[PDB]
């Protein structure tokens, strides 16, 4: 609020904002544009599916083992073992906090239903009806679609099993990393602190306080300073929107980023070299973080070369 | 002799409350690692503010002189604490060269114009200084070469005098039938507040690149 | 100001106004620049969906609408584009049982494309996309391990 | 709404249109008490007061004086303050009160005046012409009168010259008028300079004894001094009102804190340095101060062309601070719509999970849903292929340019 | 370095300054969130 900050209940300068013109129509304006964009960030990154699919009870698909990833019915709210960690890692004067539309509740049901369509439904759901295949043929599909055959799944079923399941339980250990998530947080709120502290310089007045200046001095002088103390809080206000348009333009590119993975990296197959992970794509699953996505990728490596003429 | 302080005469600033948050401050302290005179008496100046500490059990030091000449004809400050209580005094005094049954106090021989009255091992440290005519004490009594340690000093008087200081001395106790002496320099520091609200830690923002 | 006031007065009255106004449009620029970053970054999507959507068929995943891309006609507006997105949408499934391979003479045979499906009495091969089944034949599959 | 929006017909959404503000009320002006009063109480009750030519002199020091025991006595016959008025004497702050007392005749206390003369204002006690101090003067008749003859009381009447303000002189050298050296024997033209005022209670006014009593200020050099005392007003608490602590000024409310000060901390404050804390100076406990109730205040409408209806959402305001359908939400209070119990799609965002729509007419306001539900028919041997199939054509819009502007 | 540009060691100048506050703590966050990008914008793309 322009009026708490510059002049924090003081009818004499409340009057003199008067003298501006619409500084803090502009003011308004500019942080409410901006924070309309960040919900229609969360619900182009997650609100990808029409259905709230749901996995079966009976937790198994031929022999690859998801619990980690999937709703734990016995937690805070509904997140999965691995999701836990994720967050559980990570009125003044004016300076107000609005709250997210989504909450991560709800977000969390976006993930879950992203993730029982890929296990039971493969790619098919986003292109039309969920349409149901066994697990095991859907890694066999995509074998094919990297250049391998698929006797080479079905004859080995086993290790590729045992290997994705181990590989899955080495990522509780690496996180128990989030640095893109804690500089958001970081670089705002030292905005607003510094956006407090410039309410205690002078600005080229004798005091800093606007019921000091007007109560010991003599009116016509107190106006010119305290309009002193108007421009260069103003302008720290000022400096604070733009600098939010600067970085507001930064988590829309992420966002725009993130919502482009989770169709072509968790609702399909891509051949975008590095685009969906390090090695030939198989399949990503989804999981929420605070402010942002987490894509596990799964990826297929070559080992054990040979020569040969 | 010179000994080597190490985390010494850190003192609470001002009032105002406060938790767990790590502020910083700047004002007239002792520096860490200082290099503080020793004694076992002369004038000193003053300059800027004391440090003073000492060790013993027994009560040895009766009393300081502070002052801007240390002799009549002008008013000083004159501080005892006899086996009562202690008792602020200002006047204008005529002290013995050699300030010193059971029979004591021949430290002065006139107390004239007075403008402010009051009455009422073991380490115990003192840290006086005088801005803007008020004259300011912190103290701390607590029991065990100084030893090793963090220990917040807090104020114990409030005296309007107005008096003017460059020099005192100090009174002992003799036998008839030890104490340290620091100065204080501007120097910034940041504070560790606990949850009851004192000083537990301290770094000098003036001694190797790390505390910058 | 003039009409009322001695020059030395009003170099100041006018060097405030002056200074006010030149912040105006201090403001007014550094947002055009800000606003004319978001617009091109939109031209940059609309030129690359240009060639990927239009000028060649995409297997990206929803960049050129939903379902399976076919085709896409662009039409102008103004200060715009329109992309008319041309896209193949299945409908009517029913369920049939399905094994991953077939065996005769003790030896396994794989599809070649496709998926072997029943229809309750007998097999079949059919293609992914659409249902279409054909006897399956050694010149629809191939061998490989027992 | 529409005034902000400069339109008589407004479009279906949620506009902030202003704002919330919960007011302060009354004004509280707390502080300590008065401790040390010093004791006016014996320089105007000395049972043994002093001749004026040798008058009694006690400095005040560093307290707390109250004069309001002075000005509403009640018992005096002359009282006049030449510096300051006698009321302003509980708001000013001097560094050093003199106070003189003596007694006099009844007739010479318009002597005791900046600028006089007479036997008594000439040397016997001499006010300056800048004088800044506060007369007062009494008859005490029946105090110090005794039949017979009192002979204790002198006053000098024979000097070589006026006095000099505020000095003092007690000699008793014998007078010398004529020319010739007296040599300290009394008689011809050599006068003891000493005679006594004999009071007797059969005297008429203007001859009883007045004890008379003088204060003067002066203010060297010294940074504060003592002032006049503070004041009181009863302490209210969960009351957002205006607050002053002893020089600690603010708004807020007022409640019991879990702070711990330290023995010797008056106020604390927060993380950013601002005051959230203080002590009571009278009862020794800490009060927190947490900020009164502000908040946007946005307009839910569904369309001009659809109602006129509409419910108003106070921004995190407690349903208790807002001055029906009243709803609370973790956005605010909700008031003009209801709450129903099913999920439908959402029309109008609130927050945190609650929409607005006009469907049920009043104005109501559900939870929000999640979109239809489908399980997927799984299991380890069934697939699901289409049979057919048909084209779809969507789309899709882009900006391209702006105007191009010149200034 | 603020200071330089600003009063170009003059103590008078420097005295003043120090009556805005912290204006020169934020020029230098802000040259320095940007200096710090130049070499991972550079990174990025050649070390693959
Ligand atoms: C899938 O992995 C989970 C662990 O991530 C397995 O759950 C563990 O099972 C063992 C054996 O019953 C228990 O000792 C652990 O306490 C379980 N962990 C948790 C967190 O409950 C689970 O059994 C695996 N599923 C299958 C089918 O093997
Ligand atoms: C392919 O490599 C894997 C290892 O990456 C081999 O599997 C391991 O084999 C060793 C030796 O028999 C076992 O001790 C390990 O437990 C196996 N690992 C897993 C995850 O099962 C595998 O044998 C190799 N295949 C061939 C044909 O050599
Ligand atoms: C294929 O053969 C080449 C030689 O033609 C092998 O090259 C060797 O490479 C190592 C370093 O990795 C050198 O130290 C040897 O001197 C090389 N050998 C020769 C004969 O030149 C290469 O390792 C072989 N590749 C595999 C996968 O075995
Ligand atoms: C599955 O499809 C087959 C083939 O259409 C059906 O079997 C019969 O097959 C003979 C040839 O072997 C044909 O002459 C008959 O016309 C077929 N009957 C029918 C009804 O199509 C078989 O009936 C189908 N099974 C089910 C359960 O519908
Ligand atoms: C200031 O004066 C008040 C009285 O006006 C003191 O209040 C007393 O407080 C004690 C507890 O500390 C109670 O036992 C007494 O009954 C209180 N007296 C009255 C009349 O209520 C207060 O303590 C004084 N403050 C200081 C710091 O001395
Ligand atoms: C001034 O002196 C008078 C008498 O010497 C004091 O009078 C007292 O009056 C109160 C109220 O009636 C009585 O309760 C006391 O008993 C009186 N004192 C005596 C000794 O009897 C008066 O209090 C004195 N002034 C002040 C401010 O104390
Ligand atoms: C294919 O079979 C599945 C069942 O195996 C069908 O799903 C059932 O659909 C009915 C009708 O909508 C529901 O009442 C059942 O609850 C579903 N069963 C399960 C286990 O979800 C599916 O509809 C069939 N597909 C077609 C095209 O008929
Ligand atoms: C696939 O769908 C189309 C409709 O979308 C079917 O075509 C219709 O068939 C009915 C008879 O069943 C005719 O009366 C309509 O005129 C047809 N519509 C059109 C546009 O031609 C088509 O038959 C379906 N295919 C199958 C195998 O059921
Ligand atoms: C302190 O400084 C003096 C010189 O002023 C030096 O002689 C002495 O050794 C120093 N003390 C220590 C402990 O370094
Ligand atoms: C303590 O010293 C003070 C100052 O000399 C003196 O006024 C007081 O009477 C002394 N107390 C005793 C018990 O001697
Ligand atoms: C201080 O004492 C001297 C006598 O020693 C006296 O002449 C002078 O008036 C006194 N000063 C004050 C302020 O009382
Ligand atoms: C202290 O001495 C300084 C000169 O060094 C003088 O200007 C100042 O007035 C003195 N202060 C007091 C309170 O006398
Ligand atoms: C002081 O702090 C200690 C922890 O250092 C805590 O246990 C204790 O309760 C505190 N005391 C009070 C009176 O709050
Ligand atoms: C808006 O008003 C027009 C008539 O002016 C009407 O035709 C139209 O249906 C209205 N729209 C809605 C959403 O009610
Ligand atoms: C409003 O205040 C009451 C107590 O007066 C409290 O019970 C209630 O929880 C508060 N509401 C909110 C939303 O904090
Ligand atoms: C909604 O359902 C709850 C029980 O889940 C019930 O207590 C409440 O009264 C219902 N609300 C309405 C408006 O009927």
């Amino acid at each position: 609020d322009c009026t708490m900050y510059i002049c924090g209940d003081s009818t004499e300068c409340s009057n003199l904002l008067l003298q501006y013109g619409s500084f803090c129509t502009q003011l308004k304006r500019a942080l409410t544009g901006i924070a309309v964009e960040q919900d229609k960030n969360t619900q182009e990154v997650f609100a990808q599916v029409k259905q709230i699919y749901k996995t079966p009870p009976i937790k198994y698909f031929g022999g690859f083992n998801f619990s980690q990833i999937l709703p734990d019915p016995s937690k805070p709210s509904k997140r999965s073992p691995i999701e836990d960690l994720l967050f559980n890692k990570v009125k003044f004067n004016g300076l107000t906090v609005l709250p997210p539309l989504l909450t991560d509740e709800m977000i969390a049901q976006y993930t879950s239903a992203l993730l029982a369509g890929t296990i039971t439904s493969g790619w098919t759901f986003g292109a039309g009806p969920a349409l149901q295949i066994p697990f095991p043929m859907q890694m066999a599909y995509r074998f094919n679609g990297i250049g391998v055959t698929q006797n080479v799944l079905y004859e080995n079923q086993k290790l590729i099993a045992n290997q994705f399941n181990s590989a899955i339980g080495k990522i509780q250990d690496s996180l128990s990393a989030l640095g893109k998530l804690q500089d958001v947080v970081n670089h705002n709120a030292q905005a607003l602190n510094t956006l407090v502290k410039q309410l205690s310089s002078k600005f080229g007045a004798i005091s800093s306080v606007l019921n000091d200046i007007l109560s010991r001095l003599d009116p016509p002088e107190a106006e010119v300073q305290i309009d002193r103390l108007i421009t260069g809080r103003l302008q720290s206000l000022q400096t604070y929107v733009t600098q939010q348009l600067i970085r507001a333009a930064e988590i829309r590119a992420s966002a725009n980023l993130a919502a482009t993975k989770m169709s072509e990296c968790v609702l399909g197959q891509s051949k975008r070299v590095d685009f969906c992970g390090k090695g030939y794509h198989l399949m990503s699953f989804p999981q929420s973080a605070p402010h942002g996505v987490v894509f596990l990728h799964v990826t297929y490596v070559p080992a054990q070369e040979k020569n040969f003429t | 002799a010179y000994t080597n302080s190490f985390t010494r005469g850190v003192y609470y600033p001002d009032k105002v409350f406060r938790s767990s948050v790590l502020h910083s401050t700047q004002d007239l302290f002792l520096p860490f690692f200082s290099n503080v005179t020793w004694f076992h008496n002369p004038v000193l100046p003053f300059n800027d503010g004391v440090y003073f500490a000492s060790i013993e059990k027994s009560n040895i030091i009766r009393g300081w002189i502070f002052g801007t000449t240390l002799d009549s004809k002008t008013q000083s400050l004159l501080i005892v604490n006899n086996a009562t209580n202690v008792v602020i005094k200002v006047c204008e005094f005529q002290f013995c060269n050699d300030p010193f049954m059971e029979s004591e106090f021949r430290v002065y021989s006139s107390a004239n114009n007075c403008t402010f009255e009051y009455v009422s091992k073991n380490l115990r440290e003192f840290v006086f200084k005088n801005i803007d005519g008020y004259f300011k004490i912190y103290s701390k009594h607590t029991p065990i070469d100084l030893p090793q340690g963090f220990s917040a000093l807090e104020p114990l008087v409030d005296l309007p005098i107005g008096i003017n200081i460059t020099r005192f001395q100090t009174l002992l106790a003799l036998h008839r039938s030890a104490y340290y002496v620091g100065y204080l320099q501007p120097r910034t520091f940041l504070l560790k507040y606990n949850e009851n609200g004192t000083i537990t830690d301290a770094v000098d923002c003036a001694l190797d690149p790390l505390s910058e | 100001i003039l009409s009322r006031l001695d020059p030395p007065e009003a170099e100041v009255q006018i060097d405030r106004l002056i200074t006010g106004r030149l912040q105006s449009l201090q403001t007014y620029v550094t947002q055009q620049l800000i606003r004319a970053a978001e617009i091109r970054a939109s031209a940059n999507l609309a030129a690359t969906k240009m060639s990927e959507c239009v000028l060649g068929q995409s297997k990206r995943v929803d960049f050129c609408g939903k379902g399976y891309h076919l085709m896409s006609f662009p039409q102008s507006a103004p200060h715009g584009v329109v992309f008319l997105h041309v896209t193949y949408v299945p409908a009517q499934e029913k369920n049939f049982t399905t094994a991953p391979a077939i065996c005769h003479d003790g030896k396994a045979h794989f599809p070649r494309e496709g998926v072997f499906v029943s229809n309750g009495t007998h097999w079949f091969v059919t293609q992914r996309n659409f249902y279409e089944p054909q006897i399956i034949t050694t010149d629809n599959t191939f061998v490989s391990g027992n | 709404t529409k005034c902000t929006l400069k339109s008589f017909t407004v479009e279906k959404g949620i506009y902030q249109t202003s704002n919330f503000r919960v007011q302060p009320t009354e004004s509280i002006v707390r502080f300590p008490n008065i401790t040390n009063l010093c004791p006016f109480d014996e320089v105007f009750n000395a049972t043994r007061f002093a001749s004026v030519y040798a008058w009694n002199r006690k400095r005040i020091s560093n307290c707390v004086a109250d004069y309001s025991v002075l000005y509403n006595f009640a018992p005096f016959f002359t009282f006049k303050c030449y510096g300051v008025s006698p009321t302003k004497l509980n708001d000013l702050c001097f560094t050093n009160v003199y106070a003189d007392s003596f007694v006099i005749r009844g007739n010479e206390v318009r002597q005791i005046a900046p600028g006089q003369t007479g036997n008594i204002a000439d040397y016997n006690y001499k006010l300056p012409d800048d004088f800044t101090g506060c007369v007062i003067a009494w008859n005490s008749n029946k105090l110090d009168s005794k039949v017979s003859g009192n002979y204790n009381y002198l006053y000098r009447l024979f000097r070589k010259s006026n006095l000099k303000p505020f000095e003092r002189d007690i000699s008793t050298e014998i007078y010398q008028a004529g020319n010739k050296p007296c040599n300290g024997v009394a008689g011809f033209n050599c006068y003891f300079p000493l005679r006594s005022y004999g009071f007797r209670p059969t005297y008429g006014v203007g001859h009883q004894p007045y004890r008379v009593v003088v204060l003067s200020f002066e203010l060297l050099h010294a940074p504060a001094t003592v002032c006049g005392p503070k004041k009181s007003t009863n302490l209210v608490k969960n009351k957002c009102v205006n607050f002053n602590f002893n020089g600690l000024t603010g708004t807020g409310v007022l409640t019991e804190s879990n702070k711990k000060f330290l023995p010797f901390q008056q106020f604390g404050r927060d993380i950013a340095d601002t005051t959230d804390a203080v002590r009571d100076p009278q009862t020794l406990e800490i009060l927190d101060i947490t900020p009164c109730s502000f908040g946007g205040v946005s307009v839910i409408t569904p369309g001009t062309n659809t109602s006129n209806q509409v419910a108003v959402l106070y921004q995190g305001v407690n349903c208790t601070e807002v001055p029906s359908n009243v709803f609370q939400t973790r956005a605010g209070c909700l008031i003009g719509a209801e709450y129903v119990n099913n999920s439908y799609e959402c029309d109008i965002p609130i927050g945190a999970g609650i929409c607005a729509s006009y469907q049920t007419q009043s104005i109501i306001a559900y939870t929000m849903s999640l979109g239809a539900e489908n399980s997927v028919a799984y299991s380890n041997n069934s697939i699901a292929i289409p049979t057919n199939f048909t084209i779809s054509v969507t789309t899709e819009i882009l900006p391209v340019s702006m105007t191009k502007t010149s200034v």
